[PDB]
Formats: structure tokens, C-alpha cells, sequence
């Protein structure tokens, strides 16, 4: 994806966080787990959900076909208003094809970008008191139990403290 | 000791589409594309629609006597049709600016038959012999049951003057008719006067007929031929007729009560005894997508048609495998 | 010591709709939208527009005698008529092919009458006394100014035979009409002759109307009826009329000195003493914006037509609270 | 947004910062401001400029409605005009608000990539001779004078110096 | 000791538009548009079009004796009219409901020409002076080659009553017209009776033409008039006529072997020794390119018209200076 | 661009390479070279593919006009068949144009992401054994002789080992 993120530098996605869209794993020596970053979460659930109904609701005003019958000496008309309602189906078919193949990518590269931000966000508050693995993993110099941990999904991890 | 950061997987084999790649398995998706239908003609928000059957437009408001289902129909939602109905005009010939009436009936919920003209009235001219063997009636010959053929009495056809006053309320559609005969011979016979006419007036028509003799193949065994026209007499607006022979009188008229969302819809099927909030020619509707694939003429509350085959959003992110 | 990087904000309250997220609060955007008009109808680059007022386009054209304002009018850029004109046909009865006629108009800037067969000039028949109580002027009853309304003289009203020769470079509208008469009594009343006809030929015009009779309701006092027609005379082709009776013969006919873009537009409004470059049935457009949503039946210089309450781009970017 | 400067690392923008829409803000001990970005920001003003003058053009050839009348026994050809000329408008105005919706998302994501990569053209120069504090800003280890300071808005840091 | 990374340059000057930038120079890039024709019309799949060259559908179909290349015309792919072929009708009139029948003519590929009325067959009228100075050929007056213009014999156009039986298994196209004179004094002198009529019909039609007197201008040297009408015969099916004078009785009539996709082009140009998969009015189309430029009308397996001047997309990346 | 790489931190593609799309230079005691990455550019060769095609099947069902003909005194309905033919054309054009202007725009920004991620991905394998110059290019402390350099794009660099 545009974002490297998602089947990039995070190899694969997790079975075991089962709670949200993004989110931590952490390790020590107390045990390890997986906890959802929910404000991350919800602000995809809002994004996803606004594109959804932008999508349905633009599609509301749109052609509708009516019958209209014409004779045996009309076939010009007729086919003027076969060509016509043929026409607009094929304009709008086309719409809803193309809107949904451009927004499918947008959305898959909007999940790329949020993983990205989410890893930068504890990237730039671990600064060097970690190793940056290159899997999407920090592993940390000091001990970092529980608590510990916690501070790093806060935005609190006080980094001077190690 | 380690903190990673990661994204959710699941068991999904939902796949979506996008400009630079095909059958993307996601974790989470929407279908907005309705597929299905019932494969019913149902009422429309509880109104039924009018199911014409084996008769036509024409055949049910000329009052053709196949079509005696339809002598008094009540209010409908949406009109069915078939494709060539058998019942249409069972004595040859055309009805004048049909496919604009049946414009109008697409505006049209509800129509109250009413006596213009009894048959009874007729008493200078013969009224109750104008029946043919392309039009039967329970093995006898019969006619259009709304309007009158009228033929020469005691070998004299006098000059009808009739004059009818729209004094309802609503919009009266009044049908009436010419006869075309064979040759000469056919004329005289059944009117006696050799050259004759129609006059028809309102407030706007300004009409004059005059039959058309020729040669014609048989049709439902007949050679000569019928020619429906038709008004639409506004309120204390009068009708005027004036003839020497060769016209079809109204009897009935109707009374436009309702004005309305209609459709005359193109359909074999037959009624569902059913229900629904959107009616498509193949079958009803019923689902909450924004779109739908089934039929573009439809009627009510419904799905925008698109002719995909698949419309499915991603929600979710890229599924693991 | 610190350097850091950042983005400007400022005190806009302006908004923008994304496909994700809607009213976001940005620091410049651009609004491409025109949602005002002067509610006025104006002259359109200088040059002002046919406002027949209270009168219809044959109104005008027949020269129905409340319409006297328009009797001789100059260079048009639109034509404005109101959606029913009390002034149109004070004699009842219709104009054919009016409405292909009206379209003719729409390529129209500028008529200039002229006459062709003088009021003077029918010695063998009377051409004065082609008046009704239909069409009264100052207390008087009057007629359609532009044709005449000619009747019998000494109760003899002999064959027509009128050419008129199209010398004149620019292409001429020719207007002239039939009366349809109550009945028997009438026709030879006005015209002697029961049994009439008018031919006209061009060119390429081939036509023979027959008066017709019928009884109808009265439409401004009367029951009979005029069925108006008319031709396009290309230059060096001749017009020629022969008539029995019933024959509203022309007296004036309209030169097309100017074509080019026109239109008529409907709309109850009068004249706002006023200039454009964009005009509206509700109002003209004054604006640079690429878009508006006024109305979609424009004329001149102007902005794209949608639906849209609100088109805002955003130029600037997300604004800080 | 999807590159994570605007309204995320650099939490939110300087009403301060008036003559430019991305710059840097110093401070020392000689004091400190706001200076204006002019290359990224004229970069900014090219593109939003072609963005507009585009869509506008794009929009230029587009359905015009003209007047038609009709008698009362064509009501079926009537019809068809009128849902002919609707069912055109319905598609220019689902075009033109669509088109809106989505250049607006762009434009806003535009902006934020201008900031995220002027933040790392001064990331890149100062490489280890400053501390990351994770808000948009560098905390340096030497002295930076107003010269200093200009240096790294010039694209000029010289590394090895320091 | 370093490594670095990077990005491909080349030498190419392509260059494609964007949104916010346009002319962006990349190293590789697809046109989609195709510009260029061969100037020529072409065979369609080595079916050769009918090129009507300077003749219209009428001087071909009723046999305007100018148009003889045309007398039996093989299969065509599509026809070819010029904008105004100068060899229409000869002798002057109209052909009724003409544009509905080009119409029909879009959904035919070929016609098999037949004798259904013999010339020789009309011996109680004269069958062999219905010529005329408007339709010459080899500097000798002719007619319409595929109906014949029957006047009286002995001084006696005795009533006519023909029928024809359509046992083909092919629908038929069957052409008539009727002759329009000058005054009083041709009608007797061509056909004696004063007042006549034609009366045509089949299982559905159920005509009644009368010839109509006017005085018009002279067009290619006379003033008479002939008016044209068809029908298409079902299988099975008789057609019928009855007439007084006045009468064009078909001799041919064309019957309809293959229906399918077909056009009629309007071109100036003539045949270009050819062939094609795609044609234009403008020329032929040998590309693979899913979009052309040259004209929207075109017929076969074609590109989808757009108006633009260039449409080319990026592949490659942003090409380095 | 919006990722940065191309015409930005790395300021000019490299004739000399010739056999791929993306890829790496090296310099070492041994000489210096230029390779292509075959995954990311086999990678980036199936999207534009993939899109051009997309684009084209797309356009597939559209609008094709028919000649219909009518006499002088049916101008209304002459004038609606020319409006309807017209209309549509314009309609078409503006898809196809708007279409091919903003594909090309995100085709310019895919090829920026691909340098982007694969500049990263090899930042993230060598972590601190070599400088960031800021250019594209990483200067080792180590001596980086051939099988050093490959396994840089192998994927395999032993960090460890350095
Ligand atoms: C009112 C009237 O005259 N009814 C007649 C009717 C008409 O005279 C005729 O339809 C006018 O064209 O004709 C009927 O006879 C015609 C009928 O005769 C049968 O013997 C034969 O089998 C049929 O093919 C047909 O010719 C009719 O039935 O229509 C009698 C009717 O009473
Ligand atoms: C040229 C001419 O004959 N003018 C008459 C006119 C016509 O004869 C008539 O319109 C043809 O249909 O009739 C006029 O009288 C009719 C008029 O008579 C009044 O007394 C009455 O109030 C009206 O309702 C109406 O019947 C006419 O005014 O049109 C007289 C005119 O001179
Ligand atoms: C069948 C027949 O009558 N053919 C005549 C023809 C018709 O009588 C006439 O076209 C009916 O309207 O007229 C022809 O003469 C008319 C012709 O006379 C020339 O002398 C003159 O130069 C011409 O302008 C024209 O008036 C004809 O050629 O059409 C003779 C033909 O035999
Ligand atoms: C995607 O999946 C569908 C349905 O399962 C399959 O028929 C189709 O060939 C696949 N398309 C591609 C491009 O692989
Ligand atoms: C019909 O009758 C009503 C009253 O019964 C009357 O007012 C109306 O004018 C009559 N019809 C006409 C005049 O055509
Ligand atoms: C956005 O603002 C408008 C106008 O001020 C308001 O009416 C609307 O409800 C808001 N929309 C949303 C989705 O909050
Ligand atoms: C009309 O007159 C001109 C010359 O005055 C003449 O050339 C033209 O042919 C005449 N009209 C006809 C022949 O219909
Ligand atoms: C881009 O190139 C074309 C053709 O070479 C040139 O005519 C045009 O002016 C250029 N457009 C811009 C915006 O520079
Ligand atoms: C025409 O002839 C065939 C047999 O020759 C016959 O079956 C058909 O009915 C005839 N035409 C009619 C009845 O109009
Ligand atoms: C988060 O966690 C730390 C350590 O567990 C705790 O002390 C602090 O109060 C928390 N802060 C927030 C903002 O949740
Ligand atoms: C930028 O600033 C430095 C230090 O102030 C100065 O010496 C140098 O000349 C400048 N370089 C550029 C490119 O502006
Ligand atoms: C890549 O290169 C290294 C060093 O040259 C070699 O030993 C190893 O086998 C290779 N690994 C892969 C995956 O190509």
C-alpha cells in the first residue's frame, strides 16, 4: 500500500486483537497481550461510515426510466427514447462502477495510513530508549513492565524517566 | 521486552475490487447492490394494481365482452399489461391517439364509469342489433359493451343531434367510434343514406368524420372496420354530436376521480397475492440497499437500478492470509 | 535551542465537505457557486427583449387588436411570454403546427411586416365588415389585424384567384386562416356558396382546406371557429390562393431580416429597466463564479447550471482551533 | 490526515506565522519567530491554482437546457424532453458535487504532505546533531545562532561543523 | 562504501496532464486515443456499402430512371447518401412518411426487387404514355421506373380494383402514389372523371387518397404534383386497391431477405477500393486504441468517440531533467 | 510529490539504470553499479497494468449515437435528438478526461510511494550501522564489499554481524 504499513513493513495482521482496527502487542516478562488503540479505531469507524453514506447518499438524486409506448410509424422517437433511457443507465452504471473501484483503494490505503501514524506516534515517543526492529516492534533498553507499557499506549511514556 | 504496533485479521474471504487490483480479500465489507426479488406482481403499499390479464387498454375501456372482469374496476396502484393481450379490439380496426391516452392512465389511480347516453333513448334509430360474430358473448354475437352501434330503423337512418353537459366535477374521458363498411351495398344496408358522417364538438374538439370505403383482408372475420377517437371533456364543458349513419354512440363515459403516481407496466406474470413497497415487471423489492439490479421500470419506493452485476465497498483493511 | 516546523492558522470560519468528514474549518477556500440574481428581466447586452406583456406569440402575430403595442417591433434578444396570455386567439379556435413555429422564433431576432395583398384590393368581394364581438378594440368589434376577414358582395361572393411573388431577398412568414361556421344557415349567409374550399400552393406547400361543420360550445361569444396556418415563401417562390368562401386572406406578412440565437421564455415578470449578459425567467446573473443554481433556462454569457446549494473547494488548509 | 503532520504530530498551526502556509519557528537566546517556507509554499499555491482553473475548465462543455413546447396530444414526446434535460442536470450536478468532495479531501492531504516533508528535509539535514522532540520540533545539542537558524532553513546545515 | 536508492530516468519527452500540473515529462506513457483516418469509404468486413453517389433513397427506391446502376443492388453493409443528392424526386411531390422509412431501412442489408403488378396487365387503361420532360432519359421523357402512371384509354379510365397476395415468405415494400394536377382541364384530359379517388388497403391499412386541385410554382418544369406512400405487406397478407384516375400503380415492389445492422452515412465521399472494421463518414478506422476522435456516427467494431484533442496516461514515472 | 522520494529527498532518476523501474547503486573498494529491485518494480509494472486496463474495460458500455433523420416541420424533436446525442458526448468526453487526469496524478504518487517504501525498507534493515546522508544514500562503518551490498537487497543484512 501507498503507506508501506499494512503487508509492507508490518508483515501481516493479527488474529488476536479482536477489539479494534489498530492496536498494540506487548511482551515482558509479566506476560503479553493485545490491547485496541481505540481513539485510532473510532476515528476510522467515522471516516468509513461518512464515506459510506456520502457514497449512498450522492447516488440518491439519479435517472429513473418511464415507460412510453409509440405506434408502428413512430420507430424514430422510439428508439430516440430507448437511446436516451439506455443512455442515462449506462452514464449511472458507470458512476456507481468507477466511485466504487476509486473509494475501495482510498479505504485501504485510509487503514495504511493510520497503521503508519499509529507506529509513528510510539516511534517518536520511544526516541532512542528503543531498537527499532524493522517489523513494527520496539524493543526496549530498560525493563518495561505493565504500567510501563501502558504509558506507551497513554502518550504518556516519560522518557527522560528512562 | 517489546511493544508492536499492528492491525486486525479475521477469518473473512470477502473480496472487493479496486482500480490497480482485483478479488482484494478484506477483513470487513458492504454489499450495496440489491440481487433478488420475489418473482411476484404484489400491492403496492397495500393498493393492488390492475391486472388486465388477457385484455388490452383498449379492449377494457372500449368494454370489449371478454373483458366484463374489468366493468367496474376500483382504485389501482400500478396497471399490468401483457405483451399482446388476446382481448384487444375484437372487431378490427385502430383507436385514434392510443398510445397518448395511455400516457394519460400513467397519471390515472381511479375511474367511475357513468351513463352519458342510455341506449334506451335511441328511439329513432335502431340501437339493439349493432353486434357482430367477431365480438361473442357467451356463443352469441355481441359488441364493445360502452358503445352503441347504431343502424337504420323502418329503412331510415334521420340525423342524430345529441348533446351531452359535463356537469360532474371531474374530468370525463368520452369514447366514440366510426364504422368503415365493405362497398356501397354494406352502406345503404345498415344506413341507408350513401353519403354520411360524424360531426363531434367541445369547447376545443372541432371534428368531422366521414367513413372510408375499400377492400380489406378479413380480420377476426370481418372486412370492415371500427375507428375509436376520444375527448377528455372538461367541467361544464358540453359534448355535441351530429351523424347520418356509420357512428358509435357512447353509452358510458368515465369519471376521472383520482389523479396520480401510476404506470402501465409490461408483465406475463400473473398476481402474487402479495405486498411490497417497490414493483419491478419480474417481481417485488424488498431490501435496504441504495441500489439494485433487477429491472430499470419500476414503481414505488425503490433501489436505484444500475446494471452491475456486483457492487461491494470495502469498510475494513487488507486481510491477512 | 529549537527550530521546529509548522503550518499557518488564522481566524477563518469557513467550511468544507470531504467524502469522510463534513463541515471542516479551513484557513482559505473558494466559493464557485452564484446563488444570487437582481430578480429583474433586462435588456441582454444592451439589447432588450420582446415582453409581449398580456399577449401570446399569436397573439402578436395575427395581430389580435390588444396587441397593438406590438405592432410594428423592433430587433429582439429574447422574447418573454407569460405562462397563459390573456391575449391570444379572441376568436377562438387554434393555430396549427404553433408550437414548431414557436421553435422557428427561437432563431429569430428581427420581423419586419410588409403587405402583400392591400384591404383595398378585393373589388369583387366585401373585406370590411370581417369583424366579431370576439375581438373588440375601443368599444368596437374588430379582428385579427394582420388577415382579413372577407364575406360576400351584393350576395355573390365569386371565386379567389391571388398570387403573390416573393421578390424580396429574406424569407417570408405568411400567415392566413379558415372559418369554421355554426351550420347550412351561416355558411351561405357569410359566403353564399354552401359547399367551399381554400387551396394554397408554393413551392412546396400542396394544401386544400375544407371548411367544417359542427355544433360547439361557445368559447368568447361564439361557436364558430378559425383554424389559422402558415408557410415560410422561400425568395423568387410565388404563394397561391384559390377560395370559394371562408378564406381569411393575408394582408400582411413578416419579413425575417435577422437570424441568429433567440429565445422564448417564460415568465410572469416585466421589464427592469435593466442590462446583463446572463439571463433568467427569474432574474439576470451578474457573476464570475463557474456555476449557479438559479435557473436552467439561461440566455448569454453564463455560468453552468446545477442543482447544488453549496460548491466550496477548499484552497487553504485545515484550520486550527 | 493521511500524513500524519497536520493536526497530528504537529498537534495544531500558528496564527503567528502569517506570511507563508508552512515555515519554521526558532528559538534562542537571541529570541525567536516565525519564518515562511517560500519554496513549499508557492509549490502549494501552483498546485491549488491549477487544481482550481482545472476543475473549472473541466466543467466548461456541459449540458445546456433549451425551450421546448408542446400541445396537449404530445404529452409522450413532452415527457421525454422533460426527463431528458433532468436526468442531464442530475448528472452535471452529481459531477460537480462529487468531484468537490474529492479534491477537497485531496487538497487538505496535499497540504499535509507539503508539511510532512518539509519537517523531514530538515529531519535529513540534522541527522544526530539534534534531539527529535516528536511535535514538529528539534531540540539542538550545539548553540544555533540566527545564522545557525538560517542555515537549516537554507537547506545549507553543515553537519560536520557541528 | 554506500548504497543508495533510486529511480529510472531515460530520454523520453512524453509528457501527460494532471490535476495540479500539467505537461509533467514521464519516462513512459500510453496514448488512447486515436486521431487518424484513412479519408476513404471501405467495405465493412468485405461487405461493399451501397453508394448511392448522386441519387436519394426515393430517386433508388421509386426507380428515377437517372438511377439505374442502382435497379438490383446486391447485400450492402451500409448506404451512403450525399447531403443533397441532386437526382430526388424527377417529377416534383413528396414521399409520405419518408424519414420513418429510412428509419426501417437502418435494420435492412438487402432488398430482392419484384414484379407483383405486370405493366402489360392494365388493358382496359392506357399503361405506356405515363411519362413525363421532369424525368428524362437518353434525352427521351420517362418516369419512376417501379410504378406506372396509368392514364385513360379511348377516353375512358374505367374504375380499377386490384389485389395482390403476398405468398413470399419475405415482408413486402410495396410503393403507390397518386397524381396531383394542375386544374379542371388536366384532370379530364389525363383521366376523364372529374372527381376520383384511390382506396388502398390491407390487413391493417385502410387508405383513401383524393387528388387535390392548387396552382404551384413550377418545379424541374411542371407544376403537377406526385405524392408517394408504402406499406409493408405481412406474409399472407392482400393488399387492395380501388381507384378513379389519379392512380400510380406499383409494377415492383422490394422484398426484404436480410434484416440487420445497418446505417444510413451521410458523405461527400465516394468508394476507396477498401476495407475496414470501422467506418466513418469521414474515412476508416484501423486501431486498437479504445478511443477515437473523428466522428461520433460510425458503424462496426469501433473505438468509443470522444471529443478531445489527446488523452494519453502515465505509466512511467516523473522523467528526470 | 506526495511521498517525498522522487524529485525530492532523491533529487534525479538515474539513467543508468536500465533494467528496472526502482533500484539501488553501490560503491565500495570493488567498483559500483547500479541494480534494479525486481519485486517492486514486477509490483509496480502489474498496478499500472492492472489500472490501464481498468480504465480502458471501464469506457467499454458508453454512448454511441445513431443517424436519425426529420422533416422540416419536425424540428422540436430534431433539435431534442441533436441535444441527447450532444449531451451525452460531453458527458463522455468530461469521464474520459477527468478519468485520465486523475488516474495520471495518482499513477505519478504510486511510483513516489514505491521509492519511498523501498528507501525505507532498507533504512529499517540497516538501523544504526550506517549514516542517513539525507540524498537516498546510506554511508556504512563498516567496509561493504559485494556479498555485503547483496544482502542489503536481499533483505538479509546481518545486522548483528556489524
Ligand atoms: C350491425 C350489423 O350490421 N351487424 C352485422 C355485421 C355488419 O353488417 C358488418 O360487420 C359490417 O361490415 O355483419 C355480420 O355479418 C358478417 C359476417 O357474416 C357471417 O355470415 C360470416 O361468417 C362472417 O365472415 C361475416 O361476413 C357480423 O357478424 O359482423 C352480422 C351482423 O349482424
Ligand atoms: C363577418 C361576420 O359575419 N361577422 C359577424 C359574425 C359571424 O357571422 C359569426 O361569428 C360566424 O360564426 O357574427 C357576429 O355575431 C355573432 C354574435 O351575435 C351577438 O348578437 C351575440 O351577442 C354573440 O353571442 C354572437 O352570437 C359576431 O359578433 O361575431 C357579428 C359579426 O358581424
Ligand atoms: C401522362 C401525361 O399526361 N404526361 C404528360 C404530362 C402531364 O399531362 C402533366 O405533367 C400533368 O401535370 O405533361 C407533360 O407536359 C407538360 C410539359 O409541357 C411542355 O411543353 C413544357 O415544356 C413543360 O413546362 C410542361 O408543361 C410533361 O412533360 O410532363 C407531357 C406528358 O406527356
Ligand atoms: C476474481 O474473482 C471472480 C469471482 O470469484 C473470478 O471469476 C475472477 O476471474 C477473478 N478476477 C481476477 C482478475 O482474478
Ligand atoms: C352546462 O350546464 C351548466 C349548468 O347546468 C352551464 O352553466 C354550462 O354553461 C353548460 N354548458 C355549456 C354552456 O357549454
Ligand atoms: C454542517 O453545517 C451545516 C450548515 O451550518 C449544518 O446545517 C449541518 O447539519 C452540518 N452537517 C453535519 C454533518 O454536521
Ligand atoms: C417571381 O418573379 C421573379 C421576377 O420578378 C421570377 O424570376 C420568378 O421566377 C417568379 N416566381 C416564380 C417563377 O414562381
Ligand atoms: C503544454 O504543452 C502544450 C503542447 O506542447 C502547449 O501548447 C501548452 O501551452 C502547454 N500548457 C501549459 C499549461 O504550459
Ligand atoms: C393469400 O393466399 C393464401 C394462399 O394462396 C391464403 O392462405 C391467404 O389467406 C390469402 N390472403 C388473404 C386471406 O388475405
Ligand atoms: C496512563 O498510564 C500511566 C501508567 O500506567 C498512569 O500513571 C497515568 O495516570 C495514565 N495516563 C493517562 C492519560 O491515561
Ligand atoms: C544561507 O545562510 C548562511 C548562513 O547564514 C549563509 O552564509 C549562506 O550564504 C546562505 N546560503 C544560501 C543558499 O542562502
Ligand atoms: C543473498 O545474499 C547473501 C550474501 O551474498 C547470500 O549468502 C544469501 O544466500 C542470499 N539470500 C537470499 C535470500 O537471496
Amino acid at each position: 500500500g501507498l503507506f508501506g504499513a499494512i503487508a509492507g513493513f508490518i508483515e501481516g495482521g493479527w488474529q488476536g486483537m479482536v477489539d479494534g482496527w489498530y492496536g498494540y502487542h506487548h511482551s515482558n516478562e509479566q506476560g503479553s497481550g493485545y490491547a485496541a488503540d481505540k481513539e485510532s479505531t473510532q476515528k476510522a469507524i467515522d471516516g468509513v461510515t461518512n464515506k459510506v453514506n456520502s457514497i449512498i447518499d450522492k447516488m440518491n438524486t439519479q435517472f429513473e426510466a418511464v415507460g412510453r409506448e409509440f405506434n408502428n410509424l413512430e420507430r424514430r422517437i422510439e428508439n430516440l427514447n430507448k437511446k436516451m433511457e439506455d443512455g442515462f443507465l449506462d452514464v449511472w452504471t458507470y458512476n456507481a462502477e468507477l466511485l466504487v473501484l476509486m473509494e475501495n483503494e482510498r479505504t485501504l490505503d485510509f487503514h495504511d495510513s493510520n497503521v503508519k501514524n499509529l507506529y509513528d506516534k510510539v516511534r517518536l515517543q520511544l526516541r532512542d530508549n528503543a531498537k527499532e526492529l524493522g517489523n513494527g516492534c520496539f524493543e526496549f533498553y530498560h525493563k518495561c513492565d505493565n504500567e510501563c507499557m501502558e504509558s506507551v499506549r497513554n502518550g504518556t511514556y516519560d522518557y527522560p524517566q528512562y | 521486552d517489546q511493544i508492536c504496533i499492528g492491525y486486525h485479521a479475521n477469518n473473512s474471504t470477502e473480496q472487493v475490487d479496486t482500480i490497480m487490483e482485483k478479488n482484494v480479500t478484506v477483513t470487513h465489507a458492504q454489499d450495496i447492490l440489491e440481487k433478488t426479488h420475489n418473482g411476484k406482481l404484489c400491492d403496492l403499499d397495500g393498493v393492488k394494481p390492475l391486472i388486465l390479464r388477457d385484455c388490452s387498454v383498449a379492449g377494457w375501456l372500449l368494454g370489449n365482452p371478454m373483458c366484463d372482469e374489468f366493468i367496474n374496476v376500483p382504485e389501482w396502484s400500478y396497471i399490468v399489461e401483457k405483451a399482446n393481450p388476446v382481448n384487444d379490439l375484437c372487431y378490427p380496426g385502430d383507436f385514434n391517439d392510443y398510445e397518448e391516452l395511455k400516457h394519460l392512465l400513467s397519471r390515472i389511480n381511479h375511474f367511475e364509469k357513468i351513463q352519458i347516453i342510455p341506449k334506451s333513448s335511441w328511439s329513432s334509430h335502431e340501437a339493439s342489433l349493432g353486434v357482430s360474430s367477431a365480438c361473442p358473448y357467451q356463443g352469441k354475437s355481441s359488441f364493445f359493451r360502452n358503445v352503441v352501434w347504431l343502424i337504420k330503423k323502418n329503412s331510415t337512418y334521420p340525423t342524430i343531434k345529441r348533446s351531452y353537459n359535463n356537469t360532474n366535477q371531474e374530468d370525463l374521458l368520452v369514447l366514440w367510434g366510426i364504422h368503415h363498411p365493405n362497398d356501397a351495398a354494406e352502406q345503404t344496408k345498415l344506413y341507408q343514406n350513401p353519403t354520411t358522417y360524424i360531426s363531434v364538438g367541445t369547447s376545443t374538439l372541432n371534428q368531422r368524420l366521414v367513413p372510408r370505403i375499400a377492400t380489406r383482408s378479413k380480420v377476426n372475420g370481418q372486412s370492415g372496420r371500427m375507428e375509436f377517437f376520444w375527448t377528455i371533456l372538461k367541467p361544464n364543458d358540453a359534448i355535441n354530436f351530429e351523424s347520418n349513419g356509420n357512428f358509435i354512440a357512447p353509452e358510458y363515459a368515465y369519471k376521472i376521480v383520482k389523479k396520480g403516481d401510476s404506470t402501465i407496466m409490461k408483465s406475463e406474470l400473473e398476481y402474487g397475492n402479495c405486498n411490497t413497497k417497490c414493483q419491478t415487471p419480474m417481481g417485488a423489492i424488498n431490501s435496504s440497499m441504495p441500489f439494485h439490479n433487477i429491472h430499470p421500470l419500476t414503481i414505488g419506493e425503490c433501489p436505484k437500478y444500475v446494471k452491475s452485476n456486483r457492487l461491494v465497498l470495502a469498510t475494513g483493511l487488507r486481510n491477512s492470509p
